[PDB]
């Protein structure tokens, strides 16, 4: 009721008629001017706190007329025993660890309040908590339980770490506030499961797929580690062919967007920076899933019909066709709030209500009604139709958003959105740390022409190698290039993530490019002098 | 049956609707099964058995089909190129050739070219 | 007999500098063909392996398959030897000939007549007369001949890129990258049957053949009706979904002196039988006797039972890579002996063999 | 490069300095992404056409028959240049980005709704107004920026000459 704008000298207008409607109990007609009194007719309105960004403080003279009731989140003990109920039923699947069900769920709620006192929007715009977080990381675990082995007390530990890494973690930006989140992990584990036998907890010591076997169970890197590399090697051998290095972060964010796509109804935002791999990278995950990808394309200026017409074909390739899409929207795919609204509205309930009305409505329901009669499935009422339609786009497509540095004012107005903020599981990969670079750049020096040059292995102080130690020269040219990057980074411009290494790859295969024409310059003369001084020997 | 069997499939494309169709199928798939064995032991029978079961698995490129993006000449490029022979353009101009004449198409053997027509069929 | 059980250990491993593609027994002598992702093809001895007889690099690409037939010319004006005809992704098919007296290489013909890679060949005997089939990702089959060279027929049976081939005396089934098999007669290029049921790409597909020596079997006997005049009942074709299927070839309309025509009336494979059991995609099959020998991603190997449908024993962790093929000598052949060895090329730049 | 190709640069119309000189050596090297020269004076693109000659081929993101014209140019290796760099239209995105799908006798570039054929010699470049406008980070990310502004911040280096 306060999302209406204000005029050009305050006042909102819908406001101020439901107040006329509530005190004086009646209106004007406008084109007949005369007075109509309403009969028994309630007026009942929902509104988020004023704080919240959007929301405009309306005036007291409306809000004189009606009590005022706040729905907050439910207590902090009303949540203990909502989640109690939640893990008994998920414990149903396990009864061997029946006596665990208190502690897991004393547990998350404890992760779920120190998360929100720790994180606030204080910090970022995107910090922001809920129940919906504790029912996520419930949905996640009863996911993985009933679609794992036979699970033993540390397994079901581990787990749940690794739900509450996906759930509440992801979102966290910088390396403090991952740390932070790690010790607040071992903190809770320690204080509410007597339990010890977790090894490393971290992020990339958590590693849980589905790929290698078939069963979601904890994988080891080095395999997971192979298996990416030769699966991405076909990937870029079948589908599009630009080379990518293998990296750690990568194996991660692949197992994210994996377990994303595989949600019933699964959307994600890579909130980055340009660059990285974001939708490489969701490209190659929906290839091992064997998702359909479809990346709308658009002119200079496209008008909302054509967004609306590829929706529609999405929207139908997923439920008369089950072609279970993995529809890819990047910040530039997204120039008008339209858009946007399309997109939180599909996201809202599981589809759009408005691209199917008038004759379009009716092919559309004579042919959910010959797919379900396909089915074996025979449903008689519109409604029943309906709601097969809304659960097979929910089940069939996947949203990925692709977004580059937030600070752009699309980027956080499409962040901030509830509707999206809500229903997407937000992943922030930020840009590549020094170990990534280290890794990329490793693999893409592996050229001969390294080599030849005599190299005075320096003393080189640990505290600023970042890579391993040096012993070679790929170890020198290496942490030169990178530590180049850094200072070029934080001299030229001054902020945040501005964006992630593009230079770095460019710089890296230019250098690799030229070495190898230089010295292919430098022996064809050794060759040459080399033969000409044989030659006067021959003399 | 027989009878039913063959005056459903020399019903003309124009008339015939997709739940329709789907419909009178199951209600034939239905009637089949009353015969007795005697009737079953007869190859007639395993003919138009085999021929309701056509009519069944092909439902989707069917319902594909029956979309109104087609047009009397993507009809003519069809029977041209994988029927390998004209219909008569008075019969054609009207979508008024025999599903039969669809039938004679083997759908499931020739469904990636009918895809491939009628995406063009779309996108026209 | 033809029950034959491989020991949990390799008899012998092979070493090779890099990923082995494609492995061919010798139908005559104990001598193991190896291909790898250079395009460097080895010979190895059995009983020898250490150094390779005979390595040549004819492909500048990695090799994508490799056949290998024993030619079995009925006239004594010619003498029989071997032929090697292998694939690569440098567009060309590279026949050569396996000189028994000196142990090496004689390459023969240099077939190219495909517009991008070529991923499996298949080379056969016909009356005096070889062929030379191959199938490519530009959805094409060609059918070349072995002593001229020039391709007798070519057509596109998917259009999706193909990747397995079969063939068994005039008919080709092709399993392709849109999770399709097609039966298809090669001397008219005319389809018969289509394949549906796949969810992910058709890795290998062979042909299951008929065997009489065995008191009965489920798949590999036939069916009475006019199938024993056909030739040919079933197919199994693995597949990137990590399932292997068991099909039902449906039946056409066989007319005398006359191309067979696709059956209006079944036009379609009915799967009989899905084996589910590995891990990842299941990248080759083999036939032999009762038993289902399929090697896959999970660096494992498994001997499925035909008759109940059930894995009976799993080599795993076989390979430390993947497992990128698999080779038994064939048995419903005449001339070819069933000879009982197995060879597991992998992605490991390893190839072990199963001698007993 | 060699005094060859300085002297070839020059008599193109550039002017005598190190910066617009290394400017052009970072254009000119090596072509593994697009260009984006960025200049307020337009004779950059006349040195441009001057140095491929008569085969260069004018364009302009704004104008309607921009998609055809590209697929026309590109196919047979005519250097394009865009006029504008402000604005941009994600059509040609890809073939921006390395991404052509290469085959045993051909590359392929998709634009729009075709799959159009790339000689090899095809170059791309990119033409700028002034820096007031932006550019948005797909191109500022993929494409190789170059400034040919009129000197600023250095002045010594003119006056010292
Ligand atoms: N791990 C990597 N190794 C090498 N190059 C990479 C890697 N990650 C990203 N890139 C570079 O990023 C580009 C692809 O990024 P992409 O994900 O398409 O952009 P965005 O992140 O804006 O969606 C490629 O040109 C590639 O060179």
């Amino acid at each position: 009721i306060n999302l209406p704008k204000l005029d050009k000298y305050g006042s909102q207008n819908v406001v101020l008629f439901l107040r006329q409607l509530m005190e004086k109990q009646g209106f004007w007609k406008t084109p007949e001017n005369k007075w109509v009194t309403i009969e028994r007719i309630h007026i009942v309105g929902a509104c988020n706190p004023p704080t919240d960004p959007g929301r405009i403080p309306m005036s007291e003279r409306f809000t004189r007329h009606a009590a005022i009731l706040y729905l907050g989140y439910p207590s902090g003990k009303s949540l203990s025993q909502i989640y109690e109920i939640y893990y008994k039923a998920i414990f149903k699947l396990v009864p061997e660890f029946r006596s665990y069900t208190e502690p897991f769920a004393r547990a998350s709620v404890h992760l779920y309040n120190e998360c929100k006192a720790r994180y606030s929007t204080g910090l970022q715009s995107h910090y922001l908590f809920s129940p919906r977080e504790l029912t996520r990381l419930v949905r996640g675990v009863y996911t993985a339980i009933n679609t794992g082995p036979r699970q033993t007390l540390r397994s079901l530990i581990r787990l749940w770490a690794y739900e509450a890494w996906r759930i509440f973690a992801d979102r966290l930006v910088g390396v403090k506030e991952k740390n932070s989140f790690e010790q607040l992990l071992y903190e809770t584990v320690d204080k509410y499961l007597p339990n010890q036998d977790l090894g490393n907890i971290s992020s990339t010591s958590l590693l849980f797929s589905g790929l290698l076997s078939l069963d979601f169970k904890e994988v080891n890197k080095t395999d997971l580690v192979n298996f990416i590399e030769e699966r991405f090697k076909t990937f870029c051998d079948e589908e599009l062919e630009v080379p990518m290095v293998i990296h750690e972060s990568m194996v991660d964010h692949i197992l994210r967007i994996d377990r994303a796509l595989k949600q019933v109804q699964g959307h994600m935002m890579l909130i980055g920076a340009s660059r990285t791999g974001k939708t490489i990278l969701t490209r190659f995950v929906a290839w091992l899933n064997g998702l359909k990808i479809v990346q709308p394309k658009i002119h200079r200026h496209s008008n909302l019909s054509d967004f609306d017409m590829i929706l529609k074909k999405a929207i139908s390739d997923c439920s008369l066709k089950e072609s279970r899409t993995c529809l890819i929207i990047d910040e530039s795919n997204i120039l008008e709030t339209a858009f946007l609204e399309r997109m939180n509205t599909l996201l809202a309930n599981a589809d759009i209500p408005d691209l199917f009305q008038g004759e379009e409505y009716d092919k559309l329901l004579n042919n959910l009604r010959n797919k379900t009669r396909s089915l074996g499935l025979l449903l008689d009422t519109e409604q029943e139709l309906y709601d097969w339609f809304v659960g097979e786009i929910a089940k069939n497509l996947h949203v990925v958003f692709t977004i580059c540095d937030p600070t752009n004012n699309k980027s956080s107005a499409m962040i901030s959105s509830p509707a999206l903020f809500n229903r997407c599981i937000i992943n922030w990969m930020g840009d590549w740390d020094t170990k990534t670079m280290s890794q990329v750049a490793n693999n893409m020096v592996d050229v001969i022409p390294m080599e030849f040059t005599d190299f005075i292995v320096p003393e080189v102080n640990k505290e600023l190698v970042f890579t391993e130690p040096i012993q070679t020269i790929r170890d020198a040219v290496v942490n030169i290039l990178i530590h180049f990057d850094r200072n070029f980074y934080q001299k030229m411009k001054v902020g945040v993530n501005p964006r992630s290494p593009g230079y770095f790859i460019d710089g890296l295969r230019a250098l690799v490019k030229l070495v190898t024409a230089k010295y292919q310059d430098l022996q064809e003369n050794q060759r040459f002098v080399n033969v000409g001084l044989e030659k006067l020997n021959e003399s | 049956l027989w009878e039913d069997v063959q005056r459903t499939f020399e019903t003309p494309w124009c008339r015939v609707d997709v739940l329709l169709l789907q419909s009178d199928l199951a209600n034939f798939l239905r009637r089949a099964d009353e015969l007795p064995r005697a009737v079953k032991q007869f190859e007639m029978y395993k003919s138009l058995f085999s021929q309701v079961n056509m009519l069944t698995s092909v439902n989707k490129i069917l319902v594909e089909l029956k979309d109104g993006a087609l047009k009397p000449r993507h009809w003519n490029m069809i029977f041209r190129d994988i029927g390998k022979r004209q219909i008569q353009k008075n019969l054609l101009d009207k979508l008024e050739f025999s599903l039969k004449d669809v039938m004679v198409l083997n759908l499931t053997l020739n469904e990636i070219l009918l895809t491939k027509i009628i995406e063009r069929a779309q996108k026209e | 007999v033809l029950k034959w059980i491989p020991r949990n250990l390799p008899s012998c491993l092979i070493n090779v500098e890099s990923s082995v593609t494609s492995v061919k027994l010798h139908p005559n002598l104990p001598i193991v063909f190896v291909a790898t992702d250079h395009g460097k093809l080895y010979a190895f001895d059995l009983f020898n392996y250490t150094i390779p007889l005979a390595s040549l690099q004819s492909h500048t690409k990695a090799i994508t398959s490799m056949d290998v037939l024993f030619t079995n010319y009925t006239n004594s004006s010619k003498k029989n030897y071997l032929v090697i005809v292998t694939a690569s992704k440098d567009l060309q098919i590279h026949v050569f000939k396996w000189v028994s007296e000196e142990c090496k290489f004689q390459q023969i013909r240099s077939l190219l007549g495909h517009e991008h890679i070529v991923s499996a060949v298949k080379i056969w005997q016909k009356n005096n007369d070889v062929h030379i089939a191959s199938c490519s990702r530009d959805q094409t089959v060609k059918i070349w001949d072995f002593h001229n060279g020039w391709s007798l027929k070519t057509f596109q049976p998917h259009s999706q890129w193909v990747r397995s081939i079969d063939v068994l005396g005039d008919y080709i089934i092709s399993g392709s990258h849109d999770t399709t098999l097609r039966l298809t007669h090669w001397p008219s290029g005319n389809g018969l049957s289509v394949g549906t049921g796949h969810e992910f790409p058709i890795e290998k597909v062979k042909f299951i053949h008929f065997i009489e020596d065995s008191p009965e079997i489920r798949f590999r006997t036939p069916s009475t009706d006019r199938y024993k005049n056909w030739g040919m009942q079933y197919c199994v074709s693995a597949s990137r979904d990590r399932t292997i299927k068991i099909w039902e070839i449906p039946l056409p309309t066989l007319m005398a002196h006359r191309a067979p025509i696709p059956n209006p009336t079944d036009s379609n494979f009915r799967c009989v039988l899905t084996l589910k059991g590995h891990l990842s995609w299941v990248r080759d099959i083999s036939i032999r006797g009762q038993y289902l020998f399929s090697c896959a991603d999970d660096k494992s190997v498994r001997c499925w039972d035909l008759n109940t449908g059930q894995c009976l024993h799993v080599w795993e962790k076989l390979h430390t890579g993947f497992v990128n093929c698999l080779d038994l000598d064939v048995d419903f052949d005449s001339n070819v002996t069933p000879r009982q060895m197995m060879v597991t090329g992998g992605l490991d730049c390893k190839s072990n063999v199963f001698m007993r | 490069v060699t005094l060859d190709e300085k002297m070839k640069w020059l008599e193109c119309g550039l002017d005598k300095n190190d910066y617009f000189l290394e400017n052009m050596s970072i254009v000119m090297n090596s072509q593994d992404a697009v260009p984006f020269l960025l200049d307020p004076s337009s004779h950059m693109i006349t040195v441009i056409s001057n140095y491929y000659g008569n085969k260069t081929v004018l364009l302009s993101f704004l104008e309607e028959g921009f998609v055809k014209r590209l697929e026309n140019a590109i196919r047979f290796g005519s250097v394009v240049i865009i006029q504008d760099g402000e604005f941009f239209d994600p059509i040609i995105s890809r073939l921006i980005s390395r991404e052509f799908n290469h085959a045993g006798n051909r590359v392929t570039v998709e634009i729009g709704d075709h799959e159009v054929d790339v000689s090899g010699d095809f170059k791309l470049f990119i033409h700028s107004c002034d820096p007031s406008g932006d550019i948005p980070i797909f191109l500022r990310s993929r494409v190789r920026l170059v400034h040919f502004v009129t000197n600023k911040e250095s002045i010594e280096t003119r006056i010292f000459d």
